[PDB]
């Protein structure tokens, strides 16, 4: 009844100049479980929750690693997260390399919008059906990147991703000046994030399998919680 | 090596001089003329297979300035399924 | 809508390559008008110049382009596919001038562009640029010469091309003086007549008077084509002005 | 256009009965797959709010914590025939163009469901993302017939290994 | 990976190269005789404006010293298989054999050339169809006609073009095995007369012959051995002192 | 009944308007169409097995072996065999053997079934992405060092989870409610295998025996071992007696 | 485009045998002395050039010969790739190449022309005739499938139904050459479309033994011979 | 996959109805090809298509293709096909020698074959070949017959004894019935018999139809001619007519 | 009876046009509003940036891109493209200093700038460019300021406006022009940039945003492309606010 002519190939673009098949590849973010970023003026963080397919079913991983000072979280598609995680991390080795830094986190935003952008100008493929949260430390302070796959990111202070994440994402809007000033005390920081993320959880409860929590700020670099290290977060 | 001077040098000629080529056009031209003269090729190399004949193509003599010269690698040249399975991949 | 046979360089029923016909088009899409002519020892092309936007820079908006020292060209057509078709001649000239050690003749250059245009005629995947390619030069071999080359990539000589959506005006006109004068030519020894005969013929076939920003001119004489700037346009508009 | 009001009669409770089957999971599913076929076929409205009623006793409460709604949806044949029937009834209609006010009101009994991660609960994701891909062509004009945190409610239907 | 063009329409027919021919139909005829010692090719010039300088479109064209073409259909896509054909006929016979290769060695390596734009993805096949001419010590003079597919046929004489069928009826009308170039040529003229859509002369008509050697146009004297060129391109007063016989 | 299509349908690397690739969702609803397999992972062994069709009695067995060795600790079984399931067990066999000769020792669980699953995202053999379903699913068993038994359901995205249980083939809604609501940390591999053989009673239509019922598991001790029908058999035989002695 | 039809059977394959099946009409006879070829051409035209040294019948090498039903452009394209192939093997082994060799060599090239779909088939039928020390005189055929097949006698192209059944009834495997000559004359003048059969719209050739041990020789004949065995086979369009 | 099977009427998905499902119909139109185990040799056997009045016997190829000293392949389908199957089979196997100081094993020269067939089915529009065959013989240094089947799609399957074409229902119901799987026919000559009677059920007229292909140990391959296979008709058929005279009413 | 032309990239409409580069100009149609403002000495460039959320970071978030050193460029429509086509330019500009040991004229990098863009126009493998470019500065031939589209063509001008906000912002320009004929200096360039683009905002009146503003004045800045900042910058919204509230 409502036909679209312009929505078959990622090169075509609509009459009134949208490129739908990107616009359809951003929906692919809200098919995945909520995750939560956010920050401070020397911590970034990320807490997410996992699903899985059945009861007897081991649950699906969300945060991934690309350096000591960088990695990200993924509520899009999985097996296109491997692609994007991948070059990431070929790019911070590349950095350590070739130029002996290490790739600060605006530059690895700057690598991620081109890679996506060659597949949204390109005939033969689709666009990425996957948004990152990437989160950083480096030179110039704490840092969170929300990547969304038309190409395109931005800095922000939080935000959240993933189907039902308007509650989260206004929890964290109405609790900003609360997460920015935390800095010292990383566990609060954890907190705001998990009060956060359960105002998406309609009347779901977080478990210590269900949630996973990543922080990366100052010395201490990227790592991420699971069972026992999330069970004092519930 | 016991291998004459000159064999490698030769060997790559067709290959080198249009490689320096390429990069003197990204120099006074810019990336934009390379990159349409890849293109082009690409588009004349790509769409122009025939097992049965090998002897170069006529858009391509066009394109890569060779349409009235002749090397001694043109007077001088050197199944069917194999280039098949070649051009698809395997 | 037929399928393939309008959307890519393949022959209709009829044997018609829709993807030309509609390059044709589109050298009409900047509505400019432009001329040339062959005078005894140069030959010079006058164009029609469009700035509607108060905020353009007009010395920025010229379709007159300089190939090499010698040969010179106009370009109809988007300006795109002129600044394109432009700097593969200009390469083009280069290239012949190193392997054969002389001057890229205006005859080669505007069959060398044409066989390019046989190309994107001929392979599906490759479209007509749309534009038509005006070349002028003082040829030590054909002395002053003009050579117009299409999307079709079908070029020939010329006494006094030109190219524009009011062209046959233009061209009826210098039909109608080659006819009477029946020398292929305009006799005289200096380009500043010569200019000044080009732009009374653009003012007579266009139906309006120019300003010396209203108007362009290209001076081909042996060893230099050069673009004219507006006071000396304006030094052939008072010339004009002073006999009539 | 060949039965009567009793043979009809006669094919829905065998259907409706065939969705308690104590026994068998696939006779369960499968008769959902034919009262759907039983109710697109209803000409007149007073049939199905009573076959809804029926289905939404079960259903439509909170009677149940997230912990009994979790562990019900693992085991109890009711619930889940209850489901299946009231996922039949909103899959018996696809295509009506302005949405009936009482299938937004039933796709927010089933949505609760859809989270509990079992055979009861299944039904429910199943049901609600066939309907989102038969109105994916009508949805800008759907999304108006419903809440902001209805909308939510239907989001995070796909448990698919490769949707993160 | 359902790639090709040219395929077969279900009555056997190839259908693109069809279409083909008919933008051979639609171009300016040209024609060809042969005659006991010596040749003719032959075509009208059509302007596109008469400030055009028609001294610089040659349709007529040297393949070898021996050898001559002319085409009907699409000028651009005869500009390119001509400089081909003489690229060929120095690459793979010349410069092996030291002499330049017969008009049948010729003919089927233009022939291979538009074969190949048939059974091709990517390419549409030519749209000329093109009439080669030309001698050798062991054929003698001969003239062949190719077409969009890559067939070639041996021809006493023929047309292509818009007037062809009228000129092909003239031509067997006319055509004895006892003709000679002189008479051929006027043959070749009264044919273009009925065939020109524009003015008759000197400058509308292009015609080339294969006859004698011409020992002045070798430009350079000394050896015999080298007979000097058969092909010869009739000059323009030549053409308005034949128009003057007519 | 009344038809339900949409517009984004049959899209081949395409997102609907919720992001839905439908080629890659339609080949995942495959794993109800084949024959029955069940996987149980335990403390003590990873106890595969698949029903028999039975055969016409001139194809010799070997030909159909739906559970396979890919190594001596990892197997595969399969709901349905395919050119691309031998495939993928003989990319598996060529990836184990590859990884123990060039890192000197035994292969992850997880890590082989990434390689297959990157097979799969690479359609066989340009950027990897999972646009298109490669093969059949996989049960993949095996027993290593760091990560203990495991079951994968490696699937045709390229994409999998590891299962405590798992049913694949036409018993897959009855039996993994009968699993999920059955399965213990506490299981045996004594009781895995009752288990197993308890789940595929309840499927198979049939009688269950020792010709249209096989079994395995991986241990790691004894390696992987497809069971004798001896010891199925005997196995059945204590099904019934266990039921009996209600 | 190759792709099957759902019957398991290749639409181009048909096309392509639908095209030769008006590509004009020749037939072989294997003698047991030599091999006749002959084949119709229609000539429509009067300026085109008869006595042209060939259309429908060519060498491949100095003992083997064929006849072509179908395009004369893709027939061409094969038989300089079998000439190639010839005198490949027999610089090579210093022998001549043997008929099966050769025959199959081009019936494999075809087949390819049929899997891939960027490239259409040849629309090609081959009536090969030879001779080599391993099997004899032997009589082949060879279509746009690839498909290739032994023979005794056998037309192709167009009205092979009419040529097979009078082939089949005249046929004896113990005739000489000039009884095959006789033969492939009379049968094309009771398969002719045209009112009857003439020196120019015929091509023939033959491979015969001659009168020296080491010899096979094949005169592909010139007008003016295909004129005398016109005259005393009976068919003399004679004054 | 197909039939009546149907989730609110239906629609299709990338699946069944397919390039490989109508090579596997060509593959049903080409002529029968049967094998047979035995004991100590393998049988395989083929129709022929009656052979036409001016076709030419001597010259006619064997149907049942030599791929090496020790290994056979059998065909329904695509003869072309068939032709261009059996060179890179042929090559395959001479190359494995040249490379392993080994002759190919039967189970490798089916593997390849399947293998090549299915990388014309995965992708390219390059069409699968219309091509079944049976794979039979011999590995070296051993006594155990081998016969294997490969089918359109790449998958292949190693049988006791198959047939493949035509009619092949009927002749896998009569193997079924005449080949017991634990006493194999116990010689060559009963073997060649079983093949013979499996023919004679499916063939157009007779002993010009069959022609069989025996595979021993240590590469004793061996055609039998059409004057053997008479001998073995005749016998099969006096057996007819003892068996009718026979009836006791 | 179909319209097929405007699927594909490499195709002619009947009237000879490539309508994905019409539809491609309707991406910029949508975009921020940004100008460049053109002075005695220098260019000046401007934007309203709309701030969706209080989270977007501040100051950290840009919409001028400081292209080599010499020159600046201000984008509008969507992002990603204009991202693709800042990154190129800086490519360019420093193979041009690398080689020719001299910062590229402006005339030439617009050059450089408008063939990559028109190649994106030539096959149907690709899509054009979704974004149109507003790049400047100074060079030894002192100010230029050029406008580039997703058609590939460029033209310089005096001051040049795109985006949303363009006909507002086009008109005010024009007024500029006109009681300026001459031209108009450094400071008076900022402070009118302000104007026009707090003007333009009159559109959107409910979605509140911020200002960004740069230098490439030959006196104010040495000739480098520097960021407007501090005191010039509140001089310039005190300048806007009290002649938008014109009480």
């Amino acid at each position: 009844m409502f036909r679209n002519n312009y929505d078959g190939d990622t090169v075509t673009f609509s009459p009134t100049g949208r490129l739908f098949q990107v616009e359809y590849a951003l929906e692919a973010i809200k098919q995945g479980s909520v995750t939560v970023g956010l920050r401070s003026n020397t911590h970034a963080v990320l807490v997410a929750l996992k699903r899985n397919a059945d009861e007897l079913s081991s649950y699906q991983k969300k945060i991934i690693k690309c350096d000591e000072h960088m990695g990200l979280s993924l509520a899009g598609l999985a097996p296109d997260a491997r692609v994007l995680s991948n070059y990431l991390r070929q790019q911070c080795n590349y950095s350590s390399l070739v130029f002996n830094r290490k790739l600060a986190v605006e530059r690895a935003g700057h690598l991620l919008c081109d890679k996506a952008q060659k597949n949204t100008q390109s005939y033969g493929g689709r666009p990425y059906g996957v948004g990152l949260l990437i989160i950083g430390y480096d030179k110039s302070g704490a840092h969170l990147l929300e990547f969304q796959p038309s190409g395109n990111v931005t800095e922000l202070y939080g935000t959240a991703i993933g189907a039902r994440s308007q509650g989260a994402k206004t929890y964290l809007e109405r609790t900003l000046d609360t997460f920015i000033k935390i800095d010292g005390n990383p566990d609060e920081l954890i907190k705001a994030g998990v009060e956060a993320i359960s105002q998406s959880l309609r009347d779901e409860s977080l478990t210590v399998d269900n949630l996973s929590i990543a922080i990366v700020g100052k010395d201490t670099p990227f790592t991420i919680y699971d069972g026992e290290a999330v069970a004092k977060y519930i | 090596n016991d291998r004459h001077p000159l064999e490698s040098t030769l060997k790559n000629w067709e290959t080198t001089q249009r490689q320096r080529q390429m990069e003197q056009y990204r120099q006074i031209f810019g990336i934009a003329e390379p990159m349409k003269r890849t293109m082009e090729m690409e588009i004349v190399n790509r769409t122009d297979f025939n097992p049965l004949s090998t002897n170069g193509s006529i858009h391509r003599d066009i394109l890569l300035n060779k349409e009235c010269s002749i090397d001694w690698e043109d007077v001088y040249p050197g199944d069917v399924h194999s280039k098949i399975e070649k051009q698809l991949g395997i | 809508a037929a399928g393939y046979d309008r959307h890519i360089t393949i022959f209709s029923p009829e044997g018609r390559l829709y993807q030309v016909e509609y390059a044709f088009k589109a050298t009409n899409q900047t509505n400019i008008n432009s001329l040339a002519v062959r005078g005894k020892d140069c030959t010079v092309v006058i164009s029609q110049k469009k700035v509607p936007d108060k905020l353009l820079d007009p010395t920025t908006v010229s379709y007159i382009f300089c190939i090499s020292r010698t040969i010179g060209m106009v370009v109809n057509g988007p300006i795109p596919d002129a600044r394109n078709a432009a700097l593969r001649a200009k390469a083009e000239a280069a290239e012949f001038r190193y392997k054969y050690g002389y001057d890229m003749p205006c005859d080669v250059l505007a069959k060398r562009m044409a066989n390019l245009s046989q190309i994107y005629t001929q392979r599906a995947y490759m479209r007509p640029l749309g534009v038509i390619l005006t070349f002028v030069s003082v040829d030590e071999e054909l002395g002053p010469s003009i050579y117009k080359t299409d999307p079709a990539g079908y070029y020939v000589g010329y006494k006094a091309t030109a190219t524009g959506p009011k062209q046959q005006e233009i061209t009826t006109n210098l039909e109608n003086h080659f006819k009477k004068s029946k020398i292929d030519h305009i006799n005289e020894e200096s380009w500043e007549k010569v200019v000044e005969f080009a732009i009374t013929h653009m003012i007579d076939a266009l139906g309006t008077e120019f300003s010396k920003n209203d108007l362009e001119v290209g001076v081909a004489t042996k060893d230099k084509f050069f673009t004219l700037s507006a006071e000396n346009i304006e030094e052939r508009l008072v010339a004009i002005a002073e006999q009539d | 256009l060949q039965l009567t009001e009793e043979e009809k009669n006669k094919i829905l409770e065998f259907v409706v009965s065939n969705l308690y089957n104590e026994q068998f999971v696939e006779v369960r599913v499968r008769a959902a797959s034919i009262l759907s076929d039983i109710v697109h076929n209803w000409k007149e409205e007073q049939p199905l709010l009573s076959l809804i009623e029926r289905f939404a006793k079960g259903l439509d409460v909170n009677k149940y914590t997230s912990k009994e709604r979790q562990k019900l949806s693992k085991t109890d044949i009711k619930i889940h025939g209850n489901v299946l029937g009231l996922g039949a009834i909103i899959s018996a209609f696809p295509y009506v163009f302005p949405l009936p006010p009482w299938i937004p009101k039933q796709l927010s009994n089933l949505s609760s469901w859809a989270r509990t991660s079992g055979m009861t609960g299944q039904a429910a994701k199943n049901t609600i993302s066939e309907f989102k891909k038969v109105r994916a062509d009508t949805w800008k004009f759907d999304r108006a017939s419903f809440n902001t945190e209805e909308l939510e409610d239907l989001e995070g239907v796909l448990w698919r290994s490769y949707y993160a | 990976y359902s790639f090709s063009l040219t395929t077969f329409s279900p009555s056997g027919k190839l259908g693109q190269i069809d279409y083909a021919l008919t933008a051979v139909k639609q171009g300016v005829t040209s024609l060809g005789i042969k005659a006991t010692n010596g040749v003719v090719i032959a075509t009208e010039k059509k302007s596109s404006s008469p400030l055009a300088m028609s001294e610089t479109l040659s349709k007529v064209s040297l393949l070898t010293p021996d050898i001559g073409a002319v085409y009907s259909g699409m000028g651009p896509d005869y500009r390119v298989l001509v400089d081909k054909s003489r690229k060929v006929a120095h690459t793979s016979y010349k410069r092996i054999y030291g002499e330049y290769p017969p008009t049948k060695l010729l003919v089927s390596e233009v022939a291979k050339i538009m074969q190949e734009a048939t059974q091709s993805g990517g390419v549409r096949p030519f749209g000329v169809s093109l009439l080669i001419a030309g001698h050798d010590e062991f054929n003698g003079f001969s003239l062949y006609q190719v077409d969009p597919s890559g067939s070639y046929f041996p021809w006493k004489a023929t047309a292509i073009g818009k007037g062809s069928v009228a000129a092909k009826t003239f031509l067997e009308k006319r055509w004895n095995d006892e003709l000679e170039l002189e008479d051929a040529i006027h043959i070749a003229l009264l044919t273009l007369k009925e065939s020109v859509e524009g003015e008759f002369n000197g400058d509308t008509i292009e015609l080339a012959i294969i006859g004698d050697e011409n020992p002045d146009l070798l430009g350079y004297t000394g050896i015999p051995t080298d007979k000097g060129p058969r092909f010869r391109k009739l000059t323009s007063q030549e053409i308005n002192d034949r128009l003057e016989a007519l | 009944m009344f038809l339900t299509r949409s517009e984004y349908d049959r899209g081949v690397s395409t997102f609907s308007p919720e992001g839905r690739l439908f080629q890659v969702e339609y080949s995942l609803e495959a794993i109800k169409l084949g024959s029955t397999a069940i996987g149980i992972a335990t403390k003590e062994g990873v106890v595969l097995g698949v029903e028999k069709r039975a055969t016409s009695p001139l194809l010799e067995s070997d030909s159909i072996e739906k559970i396979v060795e890919i190594d001596r600790h990892i197997g595969c079984a399969m709901s349905g065999l395919t050119a691309d399931a031998r495939s993928m067990i003989e990319h598996a066999r060529t990836a184990a053997v590859t990884h123990n000769l060039y890192y000197d020792e035994d292969i992850n669980v997880e890590s082989l079934t990434q390689s297959v699953c990157d097979l799969a995202l690479r359609f066989g053999e340009e950027e990897r992405l999972m646009s298109r379903p490669f093969g059949v699913a996989l049960l993949i068993a095996g027993h290593d060092a760091d990560d203990g038994y495991q079951l994968f359901h490696a699937e045709p995205s390229g994409t999998f989870y590891r299962y405590n249980a798992k049913a694949i083939g036409s018993g897959s809604e009855g039996a993994q409610a009968e699993l999920l609501n059955e399965w213990h940390s506490s299981l045996t591999l004594k009781e895995a295998e009752l288990l197993v053989l308890k789940i595929l009673k309840q499927v198979m239509e049939e009688k269950l025996d020792e010709n249209n019922a096989q079994l395995s598991c991986i241990t790691k001790q004894d390696g992987f071992k497809i069971y004798d029908n001896e010891k199925t058999a005997e196995l059945i035989k204590e099904l019934k007696e266990k039921e009996a002695a209600e | 485009t190759t792709i099957f039809s759902p019957e398991g059977r290749l639409y181009q394959v048909e096309y392509a045998l639908e095209s030769i099946s008006h590509a004009g009409t020749a037939i072989g006879i294997m003698a047991s002395d030599g091999i006749v070829l002959a084949a119709e051409r229609k000539v429509t035209s009067t300026l085109l050039e008869q006595d042209t040294s060939t259309e429908k019948l060519y060498k491949l090498n100095d003992k083997i010969a064929v006849a072509v039903a179908g395009l004369t452009a893709d027939a061409e394209i094969l038989i300089n790739t079998a000439r190639i192939h010839a005198q490949n093997y027999l610089k090579t082994y210093n022998e001549d190449i043997p008929v099966e060799i050769l025959v199959r060599r081009l019936s494999d090239i075809k087949q390819g022309y049929t899997q891939h779909g960027g490239l259409r088939p040849f629309g090609v039928s081959f009536i090969y005739a030879g001779y080599d020390d391993r099997y004899g005189y032997q009589l082949y055929t060879s279509n746009p499938s690839g498909n290739y097949t032994g023979w005794k006698a056998i037309s192709v192209g167009a009205n092979t139904s009419a040529a097979q059944t009078l082939l089949q009834m005249d046929y004896k495997d113990d005739m000489k050459v000039d009884d095959a000559i006789e033969l492939a004359l009379k049968t094309l003048s009771k398969t002719t479309d045209s009112s009857a059969l003439t020196y120019d719209r015929l091509e023939f050739a033959t491979i015969r033994k001659g009168a020296n041990d080491g010899e096979v020789y094949q005169k592909i004949f010139k007008p003016q011979e295909i004129k005398d065995i016109l005259v005393k086979t009976g068919i003399t369009k004679k004054d | 996959m197909s039939g009546y099977d149907r989730a609110l009427s239906i629609f299709s998905p990338d699946g069944h109805i397919f390039q490989v499902e109508y090579a596997l119909e060509a593959v049903k139109r080409g002529t029968c090809a049967v094998g047979v185990k035995g004991k100590n040799c393998v049988v395989l056997g083929c129709e022929r298509r009656s052979t036409l009045k001016l076709q030419d016997t001597r010259i006619t190829p064997s149907k049942v293709s030599k791929i090496d000293s020790h290994v056979v392949l059998s065909f329904s389908g695509l003869n072309a096909d068939s032709r261009i199957l059996i060179e890179k089979a042929r090559v395959e196997a001479q190359s494995h020698r040249l490379t392993l100081e080994d002759p190919v094993t039967v189970e490798y020269l089916t593997r390849y074959v399947a293998g090549v067939q299915q990388r014309y089915t995965q992708s390219g529009g390059v069409r699968p070949f219309g091509v079944s065959t049976l794979i039979a013989g011999f590995d070296p240094r051993d006594d155990e017959p081998k016969l294997y089947q490969t089918e359109p799609s790449g998958i292949y399957s190693s049988w006791s004894a198959q047939t493949i074409g035509r009619n092949s229902k009927t002749v896998r119901e009569f193997l079924e019935k005449n080949y017991d799987r634990k006493e194999p026919p116990a010689t060559v000559e009963e073997c060649v018999k079983l093949t013979v009677r499996s023919l004679l059920e499916v063939v157009q007229t007779g002993a010009k139809n069959i022609e069989i292909t025996v595979v021993k140990p240590d590469s004793d391959i061996v055609a039998l001619s059409s004057e053997e296979i008479n001998q073995y008709v005749t016998q099969i058929e006096q057996e007819k007519q003892e068996q009718q005279e026979q009836d006791k009413k | 009876i179909g319209t097929g032309y405007d699927l594909s990239n490499s195709v002619f409409s009947p009237d000879g046009r490539n309508f994905q580069v019409e539809y491609a100009v309707k991406a910029v149609e949508n975009g921020t509003t940004s100008i460049g403002i053109k002075c005695n000495d220098g260019v000046v460039f401007a934007v309203e940036k709309l701030i969706t959320s209080k989270l977007l970071v501040p100051q950290k978030n840009v919409k001028i891109q400081v292209v080599d050193r010499h020159i600046g460029c201000v984008y509008s429509g969507l992002i990603p493209d204009g991202r693709h086509l800042v990154n190129r330019g800086r490519e360019e500009a420093a193979s041009f200093k690398k080689l020719y040991k001299t910062p590229i004229p402006i005339p030439a990098f617009a050059d450089r700038l408008g063939q990559y863009v028109q190649a994106h126009t030539l096959y149907n493998s690709v899509r054009p460019f979704g974004v149109s470019t507003i790049f400047g500065g100074v060079d030894k031939n002192g100010a230029h300021l050029y406008m580039l589209e997703p058609s590939g063509s460029y033209w310089g001008y005096k001051g040049a406006a795109t985006g949303k906000g363009r006909q507002s912002a086009k008109a005010e320009l024009e007024k500029l022009v006109d009681h300026h004929p001459e031209g108009l200096s450094a400071r008076e360039a900022v402070k009118q940039a302000a104007k026009i683009i707090y003007l333009a905002h009159e559109d959107n009146k409910e979605k509140d945003f911020e200002l960004e503003i740069s230098w490439c004045s030959l006196s104010e800045t040495n000739g480098l492309h520097k960021f407007v900042k501090g005191d010039l910058l509140q001089e310039a919204i005190d300048f806007a606010q009290k002649e938008i509230n014109g009480d």
